[PDB]
């Protein structure tokens, strides 16, 4: 298990998450998405 | 212009699930921590679940809400689809409530404002949950409740719904007796539940599913003595046979009970 991601330093980023949100909306919420109808089709 | 696993770091499992697992997540760009459910393509399509997964992530993507999971957004490679979700830091609401046996009237109250507030948003855009009960909670870090799975859910914009659907001690009655049902349906889940958390075990526990399904239609309600006044009062008006005779979901965040109980505060916001 890589070390961000247990005890400590991932208390840590989680309580700076929580904090200092990001902006999700526009981070990933202007990314393209697959469309539905080709979720099971060629990737 | 898309994701990729390899935008990733994957720190652990947190899931397993059996069309995949869930793992704890790190997008590389913005060093976000978050959850990735990875689905196989051939295991869905062989069991048939295509248009289900469809009509699942259509609802929980569209969503946003403090008290609802988020979706952030998904891709799909040659084998996998990738589900990128919100993070909730103390797991499965269900571990917390065998935990503890039984919450206290403070947690349980607190559950009930936002459980009631995110099932409000999802009403006023026409979207019915179906299936509210602990198993499908998960919690944030300062333990706000995170509706996490819509398995079961349905946008209806019109037409009542004839489908049984979500869980045994959770089932009301116009779902029992064959009617067709509506919105009204998660308030009487919301009153199971909040009967649950208080009590923790469902209202109508029986040795039988048809003894279960005569207590719920019946409603077949005994409060143990040692709940107060004040959540018997929430729960008897949420438990009631007529649907359209249930108290409202903003009744439920103004309830007597709620305000004097509830600590529930909101996630700060970008």
């Amino acid at each position: 298990i890589p070390a961000w991601a247990s005890g400590n330093l991932l208390t840590q980023a989680i309580r700076q998450q929580y904090y200092k949100p990001i902006d999700v909306d526009r981070m990933y919420g202007t990314i393209d998405s697959p469309k539905l109808e080709e979720l099971f089709n060629k990737s | 212009r898309k994701f990729t696993i390899d935008d990733f770091d994957i720190g652990r499992p947190l899931g397993k699930g059996k069309f995949g697992n869930v793992y704890l997540a790190r997008e590389k760009q913005n060093k976000f921590i978050m959850a990735l459910k990875v689905l196989f393509k051939s295991q869905l399509e062989k069991e048939g679940v295509e248009h289900q997964l469809r009509r699942e992530i259509e609802i929980q993507s569209h969503l946003r809400h403090p008290n609802i999971l988020r979706m952030y957004n998904y891709f799909h490679d040659r084998k996998r689809i990738y589900l990128m979700l919100e993070f909730a830091p103390r797991g499965e609401l269900y571990k917390e409530l065998q935990k503890h046996g039984r919450f206290d009237e403070q947690r349980s109250a607190t559950f009930m404002e936002e459980l009631a507030d995110a099932l409000h948003y999802c009403h006023e855009r026409k979207v019915i949950h179906r299936d509210i009960k602990p198993e499908n909670l998960l919690m944030g870090y300062k333990g706000e409740l995170k509706i996490a799975d819509f398995g079961w859910s349905v946008h209806a914009p019109s037409l009542r719904r004839r489908t049984m659907c979500g869980t045994l001690d959770y089932l009301p009655p116009e779902m029992i007796e064959g009617k067709t049902h509506d919105e009204k349906v998660d308030l009487w889940c919301a009153g199971v539940l909040c009967y649950e958390f208080l009590v923790g075990m469902p209202p109508f526990d029986s040795p039988s599913h048809t003894e279960t399904h005569r207590r719920i239609v019946n409603v077949d309600l005994k409060f143990p003595p040692f709940l107060s006044d004040g959540s018997k009062d929430l729960i008897s008006k949420l438990l009631r046979y007529h649907p359209p005779q249930r108290l409202p979901l903003k009744g439920v965040m103004e309830h007597p009970w709620v305000k004097a109980n509830s600590r529930r505060v909101l996630p700060p916001v970008y």
